[PDB]
């Protein structure tokens, strides 16, 4: 539950900047990442 | 010492900027998995 | 709360350290003097515009903290700057003659015209007034680099350093080399540390043979030299006998020298992968070195118009990864070759990525199946290496020396026939389920089952002819030692698929076999025999058949000359329509037209020939051979089972 609310507020946040790269948490171990899409 | 010995007192103009290095192995660590809850499962001493 | 293990430091040695780096802006002044305008459209066989490109592209990927591209100290967190010093004269004198040093001490203070005479005079070198100290700076700087390696201040060292130093001899200079680079540094570490370093292995992947350092340790044991280069005995540089594959050291340096020679230009990555995983890893582990050194030259990379090979930088990554695996971790890399800047930039990028510690990326293609000259080359290497080394023995089953003076031919009168056997078994199982007629042939001295004929051939309209020699034999070498097992061998029938495809569509099917004559390089008399029997069978039987139309011919291997001579010395184009042949690897068959001259064009029209990918041509044929086609595989079996559908579709296209 706390991880879900943390990743909610770290994403697109609401109107202000009060509280609001390695390590690539955002699925970026690039090996057939873009290549597994058909790219044609 | 050298006869090459470059001689120009002027600030060299900047060529490249400093960015994040484009590597993806080993500034990172090695993952370990362990828990003592696997030590629950033991054997029943039955024969002798 | 009770402690059981205390806290302390990680008791490691590799990777809290960095990668040592040797670079200076002082090695970019020694330059050529202008002679002719050809140097404007020439690849400039050593330019000083190399090392700054490597330094720039190393700064470009965050591996170097320098925004202004100058020799600084704040290199960053992953690499450590090694200070550079010019060598003293004594260290160069440890391998070079004094008179060579006096010659360069003359060349430092010459005039202009004396310099021009010296540039023309020497062997593929040049000079300048700013040549002495710029030759004094590399090797001593290299002497710094390994000094950071053996003393363990860094993990590994890369010394991007020019001019190269792997062609100069202790006597004289050559090939744009002034001093040695790696031999002098190796001598300096051996002399300076006969306690921590006892064996040094040196590798060369410059596409030119590293003759100079080969000569500098040709009779020593503490240096194991291995180079890779193209040979091409007279033509390609330098083309001397010292680069030959049988030069195996001398004296007590026997069994410490290894050449690898490419027969033809145009190798790729998997040649290098095959050569390393076959050869250099067991020999490197058997040598048990204390330090490996690389004389790198990226001239063999892809996109280079000197060596013309296809080494992607991923191949360089796999190279240096296995070479890092070879020693315990101590390593230094210097640079010798290079002509195209983008290739050496990408190569330097990949080798720096691995030398920091990153895993090498994948190959751009793993399915290449390298060229067979490299295979036969590595067999001829492993023979002599199995003489000297030991780990190659009994794995490739060379079994000691085993240099075989037999294969004597004196009892050749007593021999197994072996061809009547194969043809007899073939006739057996063909007649057993197909009941083919063994049609006779008078007035020639041939075996009986030479031609086999479909029953009720007189009523058959569409008759196809298959011509073949005795089909191929695949055997098995026993892997423990030496010889060939004959009992575990296999006959590979080749025509039978065509025969069955003809039989299930109710076509006339006629087969002829032509044995090969013994101890002949070409089966010339067999070609004569095939011409004889083909002209015979066309005259005696085919001219007299009432119901006959749309004849086709199936050529296999050799003995296509029979069909070529049948097309030439007669005329039969009114009734036959389309020939096909899978040659394989023999010499081609020119057609002589005698009855006509539009017969040549008609032969070019409805005909297809299929050859090897590694045939003697393609290095464009004349139309008197009639539409040959270069397939992409080797062996007759593979091209038959590859293009069988295309050929059988062409045959079905020939008819209605
Ligand atoms: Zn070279």
């Amino acid at each position: 539950s706390m991880k879900s609310l943390e990743n909610e507020v770290n994403g697109p946040l609401t109107k202000f900047s009060t509280e609001s790269q390695n390590d690539f948490q955002s699925l970026k171990a690039r090996n057939k990442f873009l290549k597994n899409y058909i790219t044609l | 010492e050298n006869s090459l010995s470059t001689t120009s007192k002027s600030k060299r103009q900047v060529i490249v900027p400093v960015c994040m290095p484009k590597i993806h192995y080993s500034p990172l660590k090695t993952g370990l998995c362990y828990d003592v809850r696997m030590r629950y499962h033991a054997k029943i001493f039955t024969s002798y | 709360r009770q402690v059981i293990v205390p806290v302390c430091m990680p008791k490691i040695h590799y990777s809290p350290l960095k990668t040592g780096l040797c670079y200076d802006v002082r090695m970019r002044y020694h330059a050529k003097i202008f002679t002719s305008y050809f140097e404007y459209i020439d690849p400039h066989p050593e330019d000083p515009r190399r090392i700054y490109r490597i330094y720039k592209i190393l700064a470009e990927n965050g591996l170097i903290n320098d925004p202004t591209l100058s020799g600084v100290d704040d290199l960053g967190d992953l690499m450590l700057k090694i200070p550079v010093r010019a060598a003293t004269s004594e260290e160069i004198l440890e391998v070079h003659t004094k008179e060579h040093l006096e010659f360069i001490e003359s060349t430092e203070k010459m005039s202009r015209e004396e310099l021009l005479k010296e540039t023309e005079k020497g062997d593929s070198v040049y000079f300048n007034n700013d040549s002495y100290a710029s030759a004094r700076l590399p090797c001593g700087g290299a002497i710094e680099a390994c000094k950071a390696v053996v003393e363990g201040r860094v993990k590994n060292s890369l010394a991007v350093v020019r001019p190269p130093g792997h062609h100069a001899e202790p006597q004289a200079a050559g090939g744009f080399c002034l001093f040695s680079n790696v031999a002098v540094a190796a001598k300096n570490i051996l002399k300076n540390y006969p306690e921590s370093v006892r064996r040094i292995m040196i590798l060369d992947w410059d596409i030119h043979h590293g003759n100079g350092t080969q000569k500098s340790f040709y009779q020593d044991d503490q240096v194991l030299y291995v180079s890779l280069h193209r040979f091409e005995m007279g033509k390609y540089y330098p083309g001397t006998i010292q680069g030959q594959y049988d030069q195996t050291g001398e004296g007590k340096g026997e069994g410490f020298n290894c050449n690898i020679t490419w027969p033809v230009g145009g190798v790729g990555d998997a040649e290098y992968m095959w050569a390393f995983e076959q050869v250099v890893m067991p020999m490197g582990r058997e040598f048990k070195p204390d330090l490996v050194i690389i004389s790198s030259g990226f001239d063999a990379a892809d996109g280079d118009t000197i060596g013309q090979c296809h080494v992607t930088p991923s191949c360089y990554g796999h190279m240096t990864h296995m070479l890092k695996s070879l020693a315990r971790g101590n390593l230094c890399v210097v640079l010798e070759g290079g002509y195209n800047l983008d290739a050496i930039a990408r190569s330097a990028l990949s080798v720096a990525k691995v030398l920091i510690g990153e895993p090498p990326d994948e190959l751009p293609d793993p399915l290449s199946d390298p060229k067979p000259e490299v295979i036969e080359m590595i067999d001829k290497v492993i023979r002599l290496q199995s003489k000297y080394w030991n780990c190659f023995r009994r794995r490739h089953a060379n079994s000691g020396c085993n240099f075989n003076e037999p294969l004597n031919d004196s009892i050749i009168s007593k021999n197994f026939p072996l061809q009547k056997a194969i043809r007899q078994q073939q006739q057996h199982y063909l007649s057993d389920e197909f009941n083919f007629v063994t049609l006779p042939l008078v007035s020639m001295d041939l075996p009986d089952n030479t031609v086999l004929c479909t029953p009720n051939i007189s009523e058959s309209n569409t008759i196809i002819i298959v011509v073949h020699d005795t089909s191929d034999i695949w055997a098995k070498r026993n892997v423990i030692s030496g010889t060939i097992d004959l009992s575990s061998s296999v006959i590979i029938d080749n025509s039978l698929d065509f025969i069955k495809w003809g039989l299930d569509r109710k076509y006339g099917i006629i087969d002829v076999n032509i044995p090969l004559t013994l101890f002949e390089p070409d089966n010339y008399s067999g070609m004569i025999t095939s011409q004889e029997v083909l002209i015979y069978l066309w005259d005696n039987y085919i001219k007299y058949f009432p119901s006959v139309a749309k004849i086709a011919f199936i050529g296999i291997g050799d003995s296509y000359s029979g069909i070529v001579h049948l097309l030439g010395h007669r005329d039969t184009r009114a009734v036959t329509k389309t020939v096909i042949n899978f040659l394989g690897d023999k010499q081609l068959k020119p057609l002589v037209p005698l009855v006509d001259e539009t017969l040549s064009e008609w032969y070019f029209k409805n005909s297809l020939i299929f050859s090897n990918n590694s045939h003697q041509c393609w290095k464009k044929p004349r139309k008197k051979f009639g539409r040959v086609l270069r397939c992409d595989t080797d062996g007759l079996n593979n091209i038959i089972e590859e293009r069988f559908e295309e050929a059988t579709d062409f045959i079905l296209d020939s008819f209605e």
